[PDB]
């Protein structure tokens, strides 16, 4: 995890998930991601910064958080192992994607104050905490970065 | 014919097609067309405001030395701003809803607008946030006058701060809520005595207008002469965009209806408005 | 500034450098005009103030 | 402290102007720091803020330096208290503030040394650091700004 | 001109400076207060004493 490598309001620098799972030393269940394709050295570094929440869909594929009707995509805390790369270049979320349930850091606050959602940039921009799907956490976090967890 | 359910596979699908199905549109929960535009290119404006003066200097004797004056200001300068949306959308849902098409571009559309002002006039400064006007403004209080005391009697005691300026005051800038009650005049009769008492509501209360805005902060209410004291510069003007052919409709076919505007705002004269916090 | 810098990195602006636009200035009431006034040329004036007067 | 965010960028975010507490030698005659214009009605920080050295107003007011350029005026004898909270962009007293120093830390920016002239913006910056010199004991060079001792 | 007008009408006079407004001035009698509300009837109320002086 790093953190501060982030701007101005509510964002943290990314994620590189190595804490609580590792692809590379094990090898579990692939699914496609329906965010990213952008990014080099792996792409995944505009599906997603630090890590949001990743939703099966239809299928097994797995995205990030978007939409706030019909099947939310996102929620759960079900995670998706970044592995060991690159901080900002090699985040993985644009290639396929192996996931877990166990996972650090989670970033899911996006800039300005409500729970985030990921747009077409990895990175997050502000939803609602409450017209939209929760998972037992509030955002508590003030204006610039400081850390969240799922 | 007759349906002997609530269960319908008719409920999925579009039965009757018209470009009207129900909507809503308001004029009046925006500050911007209230007020005069003119167009400005450039990534910002730059004042040069005055800062606190204590006032005060009486005449002095020609055997005795002259008084003088200052006056003190600070320089600023406004960047501009982006206010944007995007709200995503599935076409078979889209399509067989008829009028949602047009609805969400337009709730989208208003959106944007109200954002822009909101963030110009008044928000608090943060690290995302603006707000030029709220800070300029002199203070006023009502709570002077009397410290609790009705909706109506409120907005009553407000107009007359406005002369002082010399404005004789124009309008009075209120938030919806607020308008909504004083309008009603309630105070546990909810009769009208600080408001026509003939009408269950009023447009013109002292012969002077009433704008009800909701870009506009909770339990605040703002005299000014709108049109003289600030201006809208326009970089962009507000407009819907839409886009069927990016990353997302290309994984999963998706449409995006993206609403923006480029805004900046100028303060021709912004120690004229006063605000004043309702305290019922 | 006066409040959040967006995109301005540059806080120099030439040494000042500002558009033709309305600066902003106070408007006050007075109590003046409610006295009249007229005009006099001489070096000095002189009135009379009415002191104690005794009806008795 | 706060050329951590400064470095061309001054005035966002909260800064203040102390690392230390200020020496001896109290000024006579209370007065008011505010940083608004017709009032500090500003809460919360990020814009114009009360860091720099300071002038005196009317002299019942004092403030940020904001002046021209050309006959600028180097060190002063105390910096303000600091009243930097999120109720206020930097400091700026709703009572009377007593001020105190031999002179003590403040804030440059720029290409200058320790001394600039003043654009109307807050604080001072300007280059050539052979026609500006340091304020203070010893040498000291700017490059993503220092505090600087008068 | 503001700031002239603001001196000139309230408090007594100095001592580089005469007549304000406010010195110039006499009170008025217990009569003219009320303990019933009536804002029109006090102002209306202090015009009579006034008249005494003979003021038009």
């Amino acid at each position: 995890p790093y953190v501060r490598l982030g701007y101005e309001g509510i964002l943290n620098g990314a994620h590189d998930i190595d804490v609580a799972g590792l692809n590379g030393v094990e090898q579990l269940a692939g699914k496609f991601a329906t965010i990213g394709a952008n990014g080099v050295k792996l792409a995944g570094d505009n599906g997603t910064n630090a890590v949001g929440l990743f939703r099966e869909d239809l299928g097994d594929m797995v995205n990030a958080s978007e939409k706030a009707s019909f099947y939310f995509r996102g929620g759960e805390y079900y995670v998706n192992i970044s592995r060991t790369s690159l901080t900002a270049a090699g985040i993985a979320a644009g290639d396929e994607i192996t996931c877990d349930a166990d996972g650090k850091m989670i970033k899911f606050t996006g800039t300005g104050k409500a729970l985030g959602v990921v747009t077409h940039v990895g990175e997050y921009r502000a939803g609602n905490m409450y017209e939209k799907a929760t998972q037992g956490v509030t955002d508590t976090d003030t204006f610039i970065g400081f850390i969240m967890y799922v | 014919m007759s349906q002997l359910s609530n269960q319908e596979k008719e409920y999925l699908i579009s039965k009757a097609l018209e470009t009207e199905e129900g909507r809503v549109a308001l004029a009046q929960a925006m500050a911007n067309p209230i007020r005069v535009s003119l167009d400005y290119q450039g990534v910002g404006r730059k004042l040069l405001v005055v800062d606190p003066l204590p006032q005060g200097a009486l005449p002095v004797y020609d055997k005795d030395v002259d008084a003088k004056a200052f006056v003190i200001s600070k320089r600023g300068q406004v960047p501009d701003q982006v206010i944007e949306g995007d709200r995503i959308q599935v076409p078979t849902f889209e399509i067989v809803s008829y009028p949602q098409v047009r609805f969400s571009q337009v709730k989208e559309r208003r959106f944007n607008v109200i954002d822009r002002a909101q963030q110009r006039a008044k928000a608090d400064i943060m690290a995302v946030e603006d707000a030029e006007i709220f800070s300029l403004l002199e203070g006023a209080a009502t709570a002077v006058n009397a410290v609790t005391i009705s909706s109506g009697g409120l907005q009553r005691a407000a107009l007359t701060k406005a002369f002082q300026e010399v404005e004789k005051h124009d309008l009075v800038v209120t938030k919806i809520v607020m308008n909504a009650s004083a309008f009603a005049d309630i105070r546990a009769w909810g009769q009208n005595e600080f408001d026509p008492v003939t009408q269950h509501e009023v447009l013109q209360t002292g012969l002077f207008g009433h704008i009800w805005t909701a870009d506009i902060l909770i339990s605040k209410k703002v005299p000014q002469n709108t049109v003289y004291v600030l201006a809208d510069p326009e970089f962009v003007g507000v407009m819907p965009i839409r886009q069927d052919i990016q990353v997302i409709p290309a994984d999963k076919p998706e449409e995006l209806r993206l609403g923006w505007v480029i805004y900046e705002e100028l303060g021709l004269a912004v120690v004229n408005s006063l605000a004043i916090a309702k305290i019922s």
